[PDB]
């Protein structure tokens, strides 16, 4: 009943931002957008699709077109990178659009990349987990690949990402390789290979052993 | 001086059930519409459940239709959620909220959901420095906290005198559905060794509380 | 807030287009008020590039007694002509609201459905609106509230 895009769009403060949702019905009582910060519960900005909820700052306005609603914020400010939900209150059912984060831009910056083999108390356990850290990067776009004795690995690999750090603004990765205790000390060159547009070419970073 | 304080959040297995509550405080449910809203980690708001006033009246969104019933006892000034026949897919954050026309005005602190098979204690192994974490000059350590169950886990350094320079990543849930998630530092490669550096990792559902020094290698 | 709204009826639904909304209204009145109250039926009906918005009636309703206050309100119908056809037979809202010397502190939204009353109107509505065929039908027991602070006397 209601579809919120784009997931996430970075901007400078200054920039004029805009959010649209579609929604099923054109009823403009039914829609309202909202403001929720990591760790807080959300908070209204505008109801009935365009009205101001009271103390919320003049720049936040919401408008419709047809079946399309679109939150507005006329200056992006410091403290207004968080993440932004449409919501549809439809005759029997409420739905919230996805979300949109609005990220910070900044420069380009190439991640530090670490890698940890695994532990002797994990092995000894039966299992094998190697670890690349891409350190202090922007963007948030980067390709770890990973590679055992130069094969490419499938599968057996998983990655998190932190948020936008508050005072550098840039992501740190870590990827996990896990492996069986046998499969581990059957090969030799362990690689994590990254790819960011920070890095002239994919920067690889390796050990040998198990 | 309006506030939703909702409560009764905890681990409960699948099949199993349980009864949130909504306490308002500043102002009388019975002249509101009130709403349950749910939040899994990382993810978007689900509403969940609405009762509206003078009549009592409800509507329910389609995943949870048939198993949770949303109330409210005008005299206790409460509003109720009770979840039968919980599965997986219900642990989240439930919020409730106080209805402003179409939209949601006041929303509680949230309570926590954890629906759980087994509780499982985290393993706690290095993440050591190396020559493969150093650049400049520092060096790159951590804690890889692998194979628990439910979330959360949290993490500090040094007893939280180390902050700076600290990232703790997302847990992950793994192919096994157990939670695995890494925390590292950044710290001057000339104190490895010396300055100790130790995680502190605590995993409440177990009970659990382990510190770890990490070595050099 | 001086006023708390205690119940809220529609007597008439589903109803035609042009029946007058019955509404019975249930009320208690905190202390002695120097003004009437003045009790407002609001259409909003939303097409493409705007809502159409009218005043369909108000009502003073006074001196108010201390304690409850009890009363049908009769509001009269909307005028088909201000509203374009497509509009007519749409899923619009309709908002009961009263007010103190002129300051709205209590508002109550509800959703509306129109449809004709024949099937071969359902799926073959005219290009001229036959307003005597359409059916409004309020959701009337889930009513949207929002109440708004207001000074008084």
């Amino acid at each position: 009943q209601m579809t919120q895009s784009p997931s996430s769009l970075s901007a400078s403060v200054g920039d004029r931002v805009t959010i649209t949702c579609r929604a099923s019905q054109s009823v403009s009582s039914a829609v309202a957008w909202y403001q929720q910060k990591p760790g807080k519960a959300p908070k209204l900005l505008i109801y009935s699709a365009s009205s101001l909820y009271s103390g919320v700052p003049s720049r936040f306005s919401g408008s419709r077109s047809g079946t399309d609603y679109t939150l507005t914020i006329s200056s992006l400010q410091p403290e207004d990178f968080a993440t932004y939900y449409c919501q549809q209150d439809g005759w029997s059912l409420i739905t919230f659009g996805q979300g949109t984060k609005v990220e910070i831009k900044r420069t380009v910056a190439a991640p530090s990349v670490f890698i940890f083999p695994p532990s002797d108390e994990q092995l000894k356990s039966g299992t094998a987990s190697v670890v690349c850290l891409l350190n202090n990067f922007y963007p948030r776009e980067a390709k770890v690949q990973w590679k055992v004795d130069n094969a490419l690995q499938s599968g057996n690999s998983q990655e998190s990402v932190t948020e936008q750090d508050s005072k550098d603004s840039t992501y740190s990765l870590s990827s996990t390789l896990t492996l069986s205790k046998a499969d581990y000390e059957k090969h030799k060159v362990y690689a994590c290979e990254v790819t960011h547009q920070g890095l002239s070419s994919p920067v690889t970073k390796s050990f040998n052993r198990g | 001086e309006v506030q939703l304080v909702e409560s009764g959040g905890g681990l409960v297995q699948p099949g199993g059930s349980l009864r949130l509550s909504c306490a308002a405080s500043g102002f009388n449910v019975s002249y509101y519409s009130i709403h349950w809203v749910r939040q899994a980690p990382g993810k978007g708001l689900e509403w969940v459940a609405s009762i509206y006033p003078y009549y009592g009246s409800t509507s329910y969104a389609d995943s949870v239709k048939g198993r949770f019933t949303i109330s409210a006892d005008t005299s206790k000034n409460t509003a109720y959620l009770q979840m039968n026949s919980l599965r997986a897919e219900d642990t989240a954050v439930y919020y409730c909220a106080r209805g402003y026309g179409w939209a949601l005005d006041y929303w509680g602190q949230g309570t926590l959901v954890t629906v759980f098979n087994q509780i499982k204690p985290p393993s706690v192994f290095p993440l050591a420095p190396s020559s493969k974490s150093t650049s400049g000059g520092t060096a790159a350590l951590g804690c890889l906290v692998k194979d628990y169950f439910p979330e959360p886990v949290t993490v500090s350094w040094n007893s939280g005198a180390l902050t700076s320079g600290v990232h703790t990543f997302p847990a992950v849930l793994q192919s096994s559905g157990l939670y695995s998630l890494s925390s590292v530092v950044t710290v001057p490669s000339s104190s490895l060794g010396t300055q100790t550096y130790i995680c502190n990792v605590n995993h409440k559902p177990s009970n659990t509380k382990v510190d770890k020094k990490v070595e050099p290698k | 807030s001086i006023v708390s709204l205690l119940g809220i009826k529609v007597l008439n639904n589903p109803a035609k287009f042009t029946d007058p909304y019955e509404f019975e209204i249930t009320f208690e009145c905190l202390e002695s008020l120097k003004h009437d109250l003045e009790w407002k039926l609001t259409y909003v009906g939303s097409s493409r590039s705007l809502d159409h918005d009218q005043e369909l009636d108000s009502i003073l309703v006074g001196p108010v007694p201390v304690g409850v206050n009890k009363f049908v309100f009769s509001a009269d119908p909307p005028s088909a002509e201000l509203i374009p056809a497509s509009e007519l037979v749409s899923v619009t809202v309709i908002l009961l609201s009263c007010s103190y010397d002129g300051r709205e502190f209590v508002r109550v939204g509800y959703y509306v459905n129109n449809e004709y009353d024949e099937e071969e109107l359902r799926e073959n509505p005219p290009a001229k609106v036959q307003v005597d065929h359409i059916v409004r039908n309020i959701l009337a027991e889930k009513p949207r509230v929002t109440r708004f602070n207001i000074v008084w006397d």
